[PDB]
């Protein structure tokens, strides 16, 4: 029972290490699991003369995270061959909030490209430059209106019951 | 005399429930520079006022300019390097 | 029974990897599966001189996600032969409110192509350019109206009951 | 406009990082009788001379 | 005389539930320095006033300047080294 | 190459068409509804 | 007349049909695989094929929210049907 899980984890660790090795500018791999909150630790030795970018480490991180049940990317750590803890997901502070800059940059780049593509035919291919600053609303925002039509006028009222007693003594 | 009256009403009701999108463009500020030329061989000379007015309008329409958002647009004419 | 499950899962992983290997510009693949929080990871080594687009990665993530029960495509990751996380939903901050931008691009592109196609026969093949900026409402929006026809008029009202007492002493 | 290396700019970004919620709850005024919405009304008018 | 009046109302209501963003720009301060030159071979002589005004406008628009936030911008001209 | 997901069920088929041909939109539905109705649920 | 732009690559082909003909469904795959292969690093999904009057032969798809763009395809189909009807009633 216990040794079964031990063998399975130890074999899949070597399996994912072999897969990670076949990733181009990487020389050797070593994946380790924590299986009872799950976590993973990978020690990747990149090939001399290359360095993965910040959006490139997320590749291997979520490769080993989604190869394992119940493991979010955040518990996966990676260490280079000389220090360089390339995974700052332990903080997990601005990971959601640094994609906002990417989205805003995409928006302003699209508007800038549209301005250049509409204005170049008139003034020339390189006789125009535009820079766009887009402020964005990232605040979650709900609203529940509830409007009632006024029925003060007797000609637009809708009655369900009416008890009208009139007395008069002279 | 007496006049008692009890009335029960049925009222029109509208329940509009909105969940706003995350990432809308609150405000745009666009700066555009246009190069001098206006001549095949002579000295560069500022583009005419009507022309600059039409580039201003074209970039206003391409931006999606809206006074409600408080968008700002500034186009200037100056020689390049 | 635990050996049964591990060998069956490993056979499924190898079989699926072999199937996505015969995918043209894919030299070698490696499926990793986790059914305890379902999850899956693929390491595709594309044939040299090619790159699969985002919709081309949607194909494979739907292929390997539906091959095992209970696994959504969102828990399936792909990694290229040099990092290059091909699925946006990995670092799921939002990663889908950026699809609104390309949807707007599609809308503006269709309107632009329509204006170009209608105006080309008159002024010439390349004598006109049009740029379209589309503001799109991406907000969820519900409404529940409730209209009541007024019955203040006596000749239009509808009566279910009526108790009318008239007394007069002289 | 001014050249490739004839301008330098430095920017300071004062940013807010405080988690900030808010729950507004607005009500329309119904003081005016011509815009009020009545569900019930009991009006007794007695008068003796 | 007497006048009793019990009136029950239905009231319009709006409920906005906002969760503000974490990382918004409260205020921006920008300092800009431009260079002297202004001639083909002569000594540098300070960029002209209207040109300075339009550089200030362009950097104001590229900043996203909004006096509501209290943004501040300062552009000066001085020879480099 | 047909694959099943049998514990909500699902199916994944990797069809390799012969060179010089391409099934139409209502033609993929043929194999889709074949493999869908070849499995219960 | 094929135009390329390599700074995320993309391509735009505007085929000029011979008078009185139109490509079949299996014919656009030929040209898409021809234009995709003859350039290194350009996927077949980035090239857009356009006929002599609209009629985008190579469509675009969505990964994340693929429901709202199916509305776009439906609108394109309705517009194409009405356009074809107008053309086939006005050509004689």
């Amino acid at each position: 029972q216990f040794s079964e899980q031990v063998n399975y984890q130890r074999a899949l660790e070597g399996e994912l290490a072999r897969t990670i090795e076949t990733l181009g500018p990487v020389k050797s791999a070593r994946v380790h699991l924590a299986m009872p909150s799950p976590s993973a630790s990978v020690t990747v030795t990149l090939e001399p003369g290359r360095a993965l970018d910040e959006g490139q480490i997320s590749a291997v991180v979520h490769l080993v995270s989604s190869a394992v049940a119940g493991l979010p990317p955040g518990n996966v750590t990676l260490v280079d061959q000389s220090g360089h803890l390339l995974t700052q997901s332990n903080t997990s502070g601005r990971d959601l909030n640094d994609a906002q800059l990417k989205f805003a940059n995409d928006v302003e780049s699209r508007i800038q490209r549209r301005i250049e593509a509409i204005l170049s035919p008139i003034v020339g291919n390189g006789n125009v430059h535009a820079q766009v600053t887009a402020q964005l609303d990232f605040a979650n925002k709900e609203q529940t209106e509830e409007h009632y039509s006024p029925n003060g006028d007797a000609s637009k009222a809708t009655l369900r019951s009416r008890q009208l007693n009139i007395s008069e003594q002279v | 005399t007496q006049r008692n009256e009890t009335s029960n009403y049925e009222v029109d009701r509208t329940i509009r429930h909105t969940k706003m999108n995350v990432g809308d463009i609150e405000r745009l500020s666009v700066a555009v520079v246009v190069n001098y030329k206006t001549l095949a061989d002579g000295k560069p000379l500022p583009l005419t006022a009507d022309q600059m007015k039409q580039i201003e309008d074209l970039t206003r329409e391409a931006m999606g300019f809206s006074d409600k958002r408080g968008d700002t647009l500034n186009v200037v004419n100056s020689p390049f390097s």
